């Protein structure tokens, strides 16, 4: 629950770097179930 | 929780048929629930490990269990892409209807997923 | 509609499916809670 | 060349963060023509 | 040593493939420039 | 720089054979730099346009021009995968000992970037 701040430089890079940092925050709200069955469909799939 | 239930829950999930049948015929709690809700279905289903799920139907496993976010065994199989095991547990009365606390029926989970075989058979068994 | 990726990297693979899991998984969270934590995110 | 700012939680999330703002900072310092040469390259692959 | 790597999503996949070719064509900068951009990081 | 220099640089970057033999004929500076340094053999030979890269070595474009970062077409070609274009770059003698401003061989650049065919065709001409 530990909080980090990085510094970026660039308005694209910002844009790529906020999208990828919501996706993992928002990861975190999936149930567990449903993140392993997930990972059990992309095992599969490789 | 129960010290057979957990020892049912860990053999159900990594595949031990043999150990599951040991842990049933000892009375194991099958309807056994891990810290999010799974029963021993709900992980045999997920993990896709089919004889083991059989055998839980068999022995008195509850087939719509539904764990801490109203999952239930059919959607985990749904969204893993396990289809025998799918087809299985209609066949025992998995519950097509059944809406985890984020609305979603198994069937949305395969759709989003792309196991397209699995969605078609959950759209047909509406 | 699915597209595939090389990658040279056994680290670089492993970064890219942890972020392709964030990116597909995040698609399931209720839009509200979405909203409710970008509305958040006006923190900076 | 304009400067943002993130917050992350949790250490393992900035970890991945600061792994690939490194690199798309340091890809800056890349020259154009072996840039456009390694995109030349992905679209023989694909 | 070349991985594979499936993705649903052109937007996710445009994504992905801005970062794979980020952690690829890093590896070309010389590590003293690597090192001296590290060394400054420690602003935070 | 120079207007005809120009039109042959975005002529033999985008593939334009013909409008490339007009430009030469027209005594087109054929070692015509853009702002990396790239001559029109630098961009041709990045992407892949052989015929173009050929009218340029028969009609004097240095085969070892160097950008503002040191590297020469073999560099790009190499790095790029155009196979077919390192040899014919390699006819007409191009430097495989010549090092950018970073260190890098032509051989360096392929061999990172796993164009096997183009190391192995460097690394003997060595
Ligand atoms: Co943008
Ligand atoms: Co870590």
């Amino acid at each position: 629950e530990d909080t980090y701040y990085l510094q970026v430089r660039g308005r694209k890079n910002f844009e790529i770097l906020m999208k990828l940092k919501e996706s993992l925050e928002l990861m975190e709200l999936v149930p567990q179930p449903l993140v392993d069955s997930y990972r059990q469909q992309q095992q599969l799939l490789q | 929780g129960s010290d057979l239930g957990k020892k049912l829950l860990e053999a159900a999930a990594v595949g031990q048929d043999d150990e599951v049948r040991i842990l049933m015929a000892n009375g194991a709690d099958v309807n056994a629930m891990d810290q999010n809700g799974e029963t021993p279905l709900h992980l045999a289903a997920m993990n896709g490990h089919l004889e083991i799920v059989e055998v839980l139907l068999k022995t008195g496993a509850d087939v719509n269990a539904s764990d801490f976010h109203g999952d239930t065994p059919l959607h985990l199989a749904a969204m893993a892409g396990h289809l025998e095991i799918v087809e299985v547990l209609l066949k025992h009365g998995a519950d097509v209807n059944a809406q985890d606390t984020w609305g979603y029926i198994p069937f949305d989970l395969a759709a989003w997923a792309g196991n397209e075989d699995i969605a078609e058979v959950l759209q047909k068994a509406a």
